[PDB]
């Protein structure tokens, strides 16, 4: 653009000669980020470009002291370093082109252009390897989950084309990393799963709970003459479940937490980091907050009647200090049904 | 492609060359080059072709990044898979002067000795598991309605009078089906009406053979895209790949004991009233090409063992031998597989075992003379591959006084299309053929095949894909993958039949002694491209045992496929899976 | 002869920098170049002939444009101090595909140059 | 160097030559590189020497990116590029003078130190681990041989308000003591086979406090060998020997017991605790190796400080060698905390691990933060020197000499000569302390644990790891998985250790208290293999007491431990009551 010389080499004039290339080069690309002359698509078409006057350095890395921009002839490369960057540089020049410019005389000047024409070229691939290409640390390519660095070191993990269904994106791997890692766990992740997503709030966590009712269609409690069996089923009507329906309380102590984690706020992207990342049909999860006296509304209308179910917080219209309470429920992070139906047909004969 | 970031840099050099010997001052003097006209091979094929190398090499590396860590798919070895030969027809052999005999086929049979070509030569390769025969093949195969209109079949009458039957154990007399499955209904009914068979009654008036022990046909073995899906879903494969054609497990096709009413002279029937309670198609005909009695699969692979010449100084040999450096054997002939070496010095200096059979930790407790192959790639322009390997402490120890090592090689060829081969048999068993044998090369090979290793994504999407990770997927998530990653011999046949899918949802299963926390999914579509209820189940059978297969790593999980036939449709198969225990 | 001139003056200006180079100068390339040790100039060796052998098997490496080539040395004993020069008479003929020369016919051309060597002191 | 440098030059000179020209005929058909012969001119030898020279320095600079995101991608789940400082028991002991409420307030303290080597000194870790109380007294105790193997301790003291003082803490002074190598580990093994402990009582000097209402028992074990791999199970936020070591998280037998003493009046305390099951074994020797009050072993952390430095410039590399370090301070830490004055944001720092997403997607009020180093080597004597660069869009345009920068960095020192040494210099740990301790150094300082995994092809099983699935099935698995954590240190003891024969897994159902199923699973691990380690009875026993806690593996599964034997006589359970609440 006009605008990266213009921002850079006429306003910050004064590290060129102790600027780093890697850091100027990035700067660059900071410089005119939204649609860039992308570096890769150089295999075809420098032309239309602009870039910088690096070549005709003969430089090594960082050895950018040598900063001049023309601005009239479409181009800003014209740099020439003479007598001196020999990268690489061995030979005098051979007959017939020696003869096209006559005799390695003044009109070099004018020839270093075409004869640059190589080094142009290399020296892009060669810090886009430094940068971008194999090195960037996760770190310089920095990317918002766009990089190939994240893609290739975030698939191990198991999210390759699963985009579908993920609201909040994949971005949240921060933490989840080692600990999405090892199979057919845990319990502990889960208080990093909160202690990442809000400060200052504690958790415990309960391995079993008294689930009910399953209901279940054949009632049996009247006995069979014909096949009338024991073993196992001691019951009435109603069963218990315990088996994976663990249970988890919360402890903040400011209101904007607690208005954090109010349906609206905080409590939807739990609910996404579980039910699509971490858990999936392993378990069902059952929350809970136990705070202080009270931070309620009235009964008006259309939408925000239900703190889940319970609702008070005008009893207190006297007391000058508080208690602390249990807050209210919010559902298991549950995926199920019965689809309708029954079927006609069978598998195979062996 | 090679010439792919070659057409890249080959634009590239003079479209930065257009701007500059136009206006741009290297015009002082090229302008002058130019205006005269220089496409010089003093200048233009040259400097070209010196930038064509640094825009091959160096752009093709870091365009893909084909990074070392990708060589662990090494370790879970099904990646055999990257060099498939040649899919050799189904080979078929006649009768051999039927009087008291019975054939016993050993497998390993060279074929072809004629198949020459232009810049082609003959093509010797082998068999897998040869089986012995018994003579008798009946001549005509006609569809034949009833008065209660059922379209039946033809009986075994052929050698039956010649032999002595009594002395030949008949049990499980395969029949792959013939070349009328081109109607791509015959084997999906044809096999399917067999899923729905009924009993025999034949007229034969020879007391002469009296069996049970129904076989299993078949005939899936032609198609080899729906064959690798069937292939990672028995993880167990580690030596059964090692030919790797697999006919152990035979793609499960069944009918069981059948029972002969056989009757008097005049009286039949071969009914399978089931699904013959719906018989043909009238665009279903019949044809005596349903000839099916001795269909034995080839593929190509052929056989050498070549010279050592071996070793000296480091592990840096990687065999171009002069049998295959033989020119005929140059050109297109390759390399499969390398086995069996190590018998230098003494007999038994690093065996060909340690470059896959360290799995873990303890390397220091391990014995001396061990090994390990690290492989390549080959020329430009072919598939070929090289393979530096070398010991693991005697060459810590460096004395390269080993000389007799051993070599077990096993390669094939490549060719040219429009291809059509010359069926013959080249080798015969000792006394056995007590007649020789035709050849008839059912039908045309194919060609060879090599994975999708273009894409960062195609070639890491399976090096997560085997896991027990399916926690939640829908129809999007599996017709993008990774079904598209068992089809390399993309057709748009195949497109037709991927693209069926629409409608994946799970729901959650909970019938119970005690809790079962357990669930089971539904899909199945459009009735076109997988459309024959034949195939409707066909492809269905490959799928099944992968889905089997991912199950758990917590108890709690618990596959059951319903499958919803046509828009109009209903199926169920499956019985409900219980792995035992996978933590 | 406008061609057979380019090509003499490509010939000259690479000959003069592979003398130039002496052989082991290089650091990139310790192939490139002559020997011509100040001791071969100080006092002949017969020194011609293997000079001029020196001379060919340099060329041939280093310059594929030429074809036909002869290389006469003729040494002069009378030029003493800094002098006792060589005289290199280098015969040629080019390759290239004007090729004008002894061997690439062409138009029949045999360029040729002469040069002088001397002694670094 | 040159070689392959070359190499790279006579390899693509050949490629070039016949393999990138002659193996494209449909391209000679568009370029001939053989019948067209050389030009005439130098301009050959000039380009493919300069084009293939570019190549080498291309394809050297490709030769070190494996050796580097490899290295930083391996970084991410395992924290194991790390080294493990050294360390040893402290034990201290105050005036018994000052008893008289003598509360142990162990916020701060030092360590002693020694000189060494070049003139230098020590400046450990102190411990600002909980102690609660110091003792009464530890006495010069006797393992008085009984008719039932019992062998006695003897503790008390007397000279303080024993009715209040006691009265503070008695209650869960879970508290050990330390021995040797078949001594105590002995104890432990007896520590699950106590006997009612029937005459339960100090002696001497239970003048003051006349009150048992409170029962407080001991545990402790080696916490150097085994203990890396229990620490090595868990999360990654945890300090390697700073979050276990401090933490009461061990899996520490504290079996207390509840009898009241059966004594004549007249005996401050009855001289029997020790009833038992089994026969106390000869050929080990008795003595008072059981002290009361002596802290954790602790580790080398400076608080290293130095001066911010603000340079547009400087945050693409600046590797900076603070004041001290220069000093002969040969190791740092990691870096710790990083603060300073900024001026729209006053001081905003994240680390890159754990950054919360303005450059991510979470997006609100957590700004940009770069926080981020390497270790990378080049050094002249040593394996690392380096420090960070963590830059973005912060405020270096129009600032570039000044931003929020200020810093918190820990130490140790790595080049030191082998020398076990008492830490002696450096006893004014004392200072909060109203009264003045003593300083034991108990036990050898160890060697600083920095050769981790030394080749490439280890790392590759690292990363097998994670697909290649628990190492809980075949015990080729629990071979193979098992670290080399252990083979760091390599006792070949432990590395006899690892003689593990094949695990055999099952499952049940266990009835709970209120009547309900429970899952459970059954491991059946055969250890095969006398001459396992010294004692059978020592080691498998303080070998299951760690091998059991490393069974954290799912979330509702009741556990299943049982180990047996080669079949030279028993088999060896292990449950715990793992609870709707807590595990056991």
């Amino acid at each position: 653009s006009q605008s990266a010389p213009a921002r850079l080499i006429t306003r910050y004039r004064k590290q060129l000669p102790y600027i780093n290339f890697y850091r100027f080069c990035q700067l660059l690309e900071q410089s005119q980020p939204d649609q860039p002359p992308i570096g890769s698509g150089w295999q075809a078409r420098q032309e239309a470009v602009r870039f910088c006057p690096y070549p005709g350095m003969g430089f090594p890395a960082s050895e950018i002291k040598d900063a001049v921009i023309p601005e009239e002839s479409h181009l800003p490369p014209i740099v020439h370093v003479t007598f001196m960057g020999l990268y690489g540089v061995t030979s005098p020049l051979p007959a017939h082109y020696i003869s096209d410019i006559a005799q390695q005389r003044e009109g070099h000047e004018a020839a270093a252009d075409f004869l640059d024409i190589f080094s142009h070229r290399l020296i892009t691939q060669y810090y886009r390897i430094w940068r971008k290409y194999s090195y960037p640390a996760t770190f310089e390519a920095g990317g918002q989950d766009k990089t190939s660095q994240y893609l290739l070191g975030l698939a191990r993990l198991g999210i390759p084309g699963c985009a579908q269904n993920i609201a909040t994106p994949v971005s949240r791997f921060l933490a989840l990393l080692p600990l999405m890692l090892l199979p057919g766990r845990t319990a502990e992740g889960l208080t990093s799963l909160v202690t990442l997503l809000a400060p200052g709030t504690q958790a415990r966590v309960w391995h079993h709970d008294r689930r009910r009712i399953p209901l279940k269609t054949p009632l049996t409690m009247r006995v069979h003459h014909p096949v009338s069996l024991k073993s196992r089923p001691v019951m009435g009507d109603h069963a218990t479940d315990v088996n994976g329906q663990v249970l988890l309380q919360l402890s903040t102590q400011t209101g904007s937490e607690v208005q954090g984690w109010l349906p609206g706020g905080h409590l939807y992207s739990d609910l996404l980091a579980l039910l699509h990342v971490y858990l999936g049909s392993r378990l069902d999860v059952r929350l809970q907050l136990c705070v202080e006296r009270s931070l309620l509304p009235d009964a008006r209308l259309s939408c925000r009647p239900a703190a889940g179910s319970p609702q008070l917080g005008r009893t207190a219209v006297m007391r000058t200090q508080a208690k602390i309470a249990t807050s209210a429920a919010r559902v298991m992070t549950i995926s199920l049904g019965r689809y309708q139906r029954v079927q006609e047909h069978y598998q195979r004969k062996e | 492609l090679t010439l792919r970031y070659f057409d890249a840099e080959m634009r590239y050099l003079r479209e930065a060359g257009k701007a500059f010997a136009q206006a741009h001052p290297d015009r002082a003097a090229m302008l002058d080059l130019d205006k005269a006209g220089t496409p010089d091979p003093c200048v233009e094929r040259l400097f070209e072709g010196f930038a064509f190398s640094m825009g091959r090499l160096r752009q093709k590396i870091d365009d893909d990044l084909p990074e070392l860590t990708e060589s662990l798919v090494s370790m879970l070895w099904p990646h055999y898979l990257r060099t498939i030969p040649s899919l050799s027809v189904v080979a078929l052999t006649p009768r051999l002067s039927v009087m008291k005999m019975a054939e016993t086929v050993p497998a390993g049979l060279e074929v072809t000795s004629r198949p020459v070509g232009p810049g082609n030569t003959v093509c010797r390769y082998r068999t897998t598991r040869a089986i012995p025969l018994n003579p008798l093949a009946v001549e005509k195969v006609v569809m034949t309605t009833e008065p209660d209109g059922r379209s039946v079949l033809k009986i075994g009458f052929a050698c039956s009078e010649l032999a002595d039957w009594s002395q030949v154990d008949l049990h499980r007399l395969s029949l792959y089906l013939a070349a009328e499955a081109p109607v791509s209904s015959t084997l999906h009914l044809m096999m399917t009406k067999r899923l729905a068979a009924l009993y025999l009654r034949l007229p034969g008036n020879d007391e002469r053979i009296r069996i049970d022990g129904w076989f299993s046909p078949g005939g899936f073995a032609e198609e080899d895209r729906l064959w690798p899906k069937g292939d990672s879903a028995f993880s167990g494969y580690q030596l059964l790949l090692e030919y790797f054609t697999f006919r152990e497990k035979f793609m499960f096709v069944h009918l069981n004991g059948l029972e002969n009413v056989s009757l008097p002279a005049g009286i039949s029937g071969f009914d399978l009233e089931v699904v013959l309670s719906q018989p043909w198609p009238a665009d279903l005909p019949v044809t005596d090409d349903a000839l099916c009695l001795h269909c034995v699969p080839v593929i190509n692979l052929f056989t050498l063992e070549a010279d050592p010449l071996i070793i000296n100084g480091l592990e840096s040999e990687y065999l171009l031998r002069p049998k295959r450096l033989q020119d005929g054997y140059t050109e297109i002939y390759s390399v499969d597989a390398v086995t069996g070496s190590g018998r230098t010095g003494s007999a038994e200096y690093v065996p060909f075992t340690s470059f896959r059979h360290r799995g873990g930790m303890l390397r220091h407790d391990a014995p001396e003379r061990y090994y390990h192959t690290r492989v390549k790639r080959g020329v430009t322009g072919m598939y070929d591959t090289w393979l530096i390997l070398g010991g693991q402490r005697w060459e810590a120890d460096r004395m390269p006084e080993r000389e007799t090592l051993s070599l077990r090689i096993t390669g094939t060829n490549g060719q040219l299309p429009r291809r059509a081969l010359q069926s013959t048999l080249l080798d015969r068993c000792e006394q056995v053929l007590q007649a020789p044998v035709s050849v008839r090369n059912l039908c045309k090979p194919t060609l060879p095949v090599y994975p999708p290793t273009e894409d960062r994504f195609h070639w890491r999407v399976m090096s997560h894909l085997g896991t027990g990770f399916l926690n939640m997927l829908s129809s999007a998530e599996v017709l993008r993958g990774t079904l598209a990653l068992y089809n390399w011999r993309d057709d748009e046949l195949n497109h037709r039949r991927l693209d069926a899918i629409l409608a994946v949802q799970h729901h959650r299963i909970q019938r119970f002694e005690k809790g079962f926390l357990l669930r089971g999914l539904d899909v199945e579509v459009t009735l076109d491209g997988n459309g024959f209820a034949g195939e409707g189940d066909i492809h269905l059978f490959g799928e099944m045992l992968n889905r089997f297969l991912a199950l758990y790593a917590d108890m709690n999980q618990f596959n059951q496929l319903t499958l919803i036939v046509q828009p109009e449709g209903k199926c169920i198969r499956w019985k409900e899976n219980h792995n035992p225990r996978l933590p | 002869v406008g061609e057979e001139e380019q090509v003499i003056l490509s010939v000259l200006d690479n000959m003069q920098r592979i003398l130039n180079t002496r052989a082991g100068s290089l650091k990139h390339l310790p192939d490139y170049g002559l020997p011509d040790i100040t001791t071969i100039l100080q006092g002949m060796p017969g020194t011609a002939h293997q000079l001029m052998r020196v001379l060919s098997d340099v060329l041939l490496k280093y310059e594929p444009r030429i074809k036909r080539v002869d290389v006469t040395m003729q040494e002069q004993t009378q030029p003493g101090e800094l002098h006792y020069v060589i005289d290199a008479e280098l015969k040629d003929a080019g390759l290239v595909r004007y090729g004008t020369t002894f061997i690439p016919e062409g138009r029949v051309l045999l360029r040729h140059l002469k040069q002088q060597r001397y002694v670094q002191t």
